């Protein structure tokens, strides 16, 4: 089946879902320095925003090739940010709770 | 910008090689905090450097 | 309750700066951007600027850009526009009103909402 | 050179109503909801009266009301009264973050 290939680190963005329940999956729990995945059943929706209205400036560097930065910032400044909704993200820690609760 | 600082980016000029390798034109770019690292230990706080 | 009160009246020679001043009430002059206008005798309203009370950032319009000036004093909550090198279009009067809500999350500055309003002052040059 | 564009005078006998039409480009008007709407009588500040085409302020009942198509905006007087002659001036966003303001339209009752 078709692969994300998603480069994300300390979350999981736009994977598969787990058909019936929260799925954690570890190669030995009781190891310390083994990842644990969790595997969510219902996915959390995060949107993110960069505000502030930046431009792109060509600088010619050389013999027809080109370095593409940051000129003006047309507008006013504001902060970069991600939103995830509260309810949601609490009942999703809750049922990671009770499925880390079946293994302690 | 516009009469009020940016805490993230810097305002950094550069004498920059054109097309025609024995001239030099001067232009500026604004640079995220994380890209930029100051030079050295020499008596300048306004002289800094890319990260690579 | 929330009212805009300017200062007097004006009158200068052509060359000069005018500086038209506006207190805020009410709002405690943060949270909202300010937008400076211009309305000719007998003509229609021009805008000028906004700036930014809380930060300090200000802009203003492609015909302006070289003649504004706009700075403030937040701990008596009043706002500051100095006009360079006045000519015979520039008699007018001027007026201070309010704007947007300053959020730090999205752009409010560009928002015509024009909640309140100052009396205006006349500006003549002669 | 970059006002907005507005008729000069629209007139109404009292119970009709009366159409504003305010006109600018693609970049300003078209591109965004930012689309207010002011009154003003003579010798006073102009009063807010419609913000985001058709949203209204509090002290403003039915009897003014906006819409926007493309790149233009109109205003829209219901039930008209001899309260309603005035100037009436369309300000919106005027790309490149600036808001732009037109040569406004004298309402004048019959
Ligand atoms: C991610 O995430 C994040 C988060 O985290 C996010 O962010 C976000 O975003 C959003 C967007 O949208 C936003 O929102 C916004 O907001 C704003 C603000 O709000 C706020 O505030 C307000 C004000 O306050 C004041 O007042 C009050 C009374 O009211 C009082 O109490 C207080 O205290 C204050 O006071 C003042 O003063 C003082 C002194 O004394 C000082 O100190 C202070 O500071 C101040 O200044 C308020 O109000 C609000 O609240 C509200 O809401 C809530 C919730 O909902 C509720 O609960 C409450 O109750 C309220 O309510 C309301 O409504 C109601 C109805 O009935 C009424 O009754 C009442 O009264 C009220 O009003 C808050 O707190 C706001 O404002 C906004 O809105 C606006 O805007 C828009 C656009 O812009 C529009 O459309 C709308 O319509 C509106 O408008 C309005 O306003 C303006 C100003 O702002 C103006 O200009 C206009 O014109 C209008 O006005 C008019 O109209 C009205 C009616 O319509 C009337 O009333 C008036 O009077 C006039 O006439 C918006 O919503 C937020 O904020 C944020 N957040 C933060 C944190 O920032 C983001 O986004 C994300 N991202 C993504 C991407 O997603
Ligand atoms: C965020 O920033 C972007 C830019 O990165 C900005 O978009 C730009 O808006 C301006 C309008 O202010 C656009 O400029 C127009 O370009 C067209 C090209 O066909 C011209 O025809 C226009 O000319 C008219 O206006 C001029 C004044 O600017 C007059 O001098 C002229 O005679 C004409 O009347 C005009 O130059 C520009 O194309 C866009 N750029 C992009 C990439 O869309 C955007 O508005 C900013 N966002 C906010 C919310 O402010
Ligand atoms: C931002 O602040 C600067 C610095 O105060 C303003 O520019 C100068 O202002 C001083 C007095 O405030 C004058 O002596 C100069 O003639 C001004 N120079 C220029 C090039 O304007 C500036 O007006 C303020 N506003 C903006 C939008 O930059």
């Amino acid at each position: 089946h078709g692969i994300r290939p998603v480069v994300s680190t300390q979350l999981l963005l736009n994977g598969s879902l787990a058909e019936k329940e929260i799925v954690i999956r570890s190669e030995n729990l009781t190891n310390n320095a083994k990842i644990i995945i969790v595997h969510l059943h219902t996915p959390v929706e995060i949107v993110c925003t960069r505000p502030n209205n930046n431009t792109r400036k060509s600088v010619r560097i050389g013999p027809g090739q080109t370095f593409y930065a940051t000129g003006d910032i047309i507008g006013d400044i504001k902060q970069a940010h991600c939103n995830i909704s509260e309810e949601k993200w609490n009942d999703t820690l809750q049922k990671v709770g009770i499925e880390l609760q079946k293994h302690f | 910008v516009k009469n009020g600082t940016v805490e993230e980016m810097k305002n950094c000029s550069f004498n920059t090689t054109t097309e025609i390798r024995d001239k030099e034109k001067k232009e500026y770019a604004l640079f995220y905090k994380p890209d930029i690292v100051p030079l050295s230990e020499t008596n300048n706080t306004s002289e800094y450097r890319l990260i690579n | 309750q929330v009212q805009l009160v300017q200062s007097g009246a004006e009158m200068k020679n052509p060359g000069a700066s005018v500086k038209v001043s506006c207190a805020a009430s009410g709002y405690t002059f943060t949270d909202f951007y300010i937008h400076w206008v211009r309305q000719a005798p007998g003509q229609g309203l021009q805008w000028m600027g906004w700036m930014n009370p809380k930060t300090g950032r200000t802009n203003t319009a492609q015909n302006f850009q070289g003649r504004v000036t706009m700075t403030r004093d937040t701990s008596i909550g009043t706002a500051y526009m100095e006009l360079r090198s006045l000519t015979s279009d520039d008699t007018a009067v001027y007026y201070c009103a309010t704007g947007g809500w300053i959020s730090l999350y999205y752009d409010s500055s560009y928002y015509p909402n024009f909640d309140h309003w100052g009396q205006g002052t006349l500006v003549t040059v002669s | 050179q970059s006002a907005l564009t507005q008729p000069a005078s629209v007139s109404g006998s009292p119970g009709q109503s009366i159409t504003i039409s305010c006109t600018g480009t693609s970049y300003d008007v078209g591109s965004y909801d930012l689309v207010s709407w002011y009154q003003q009588h003579p010798g006073k500040a102009p009063k807010y009266m419609i913000y985001e085409v058709n949203k209204r302020p509090s002290g403003v009942s039915n009897r003014f009301s906006g819409s926007k198509s493309g790149n233009t905006a109109s205003l829209t007087i219901s039930g008209l009264q001899a309260e309603d002659e005035a100037d009436y001036y369309c300000c919106s966003f005027g790309g490149s973050a600036t808001v732009v303001c037109g040569g406004g339209t004298k309402v004048t009752v019959l």
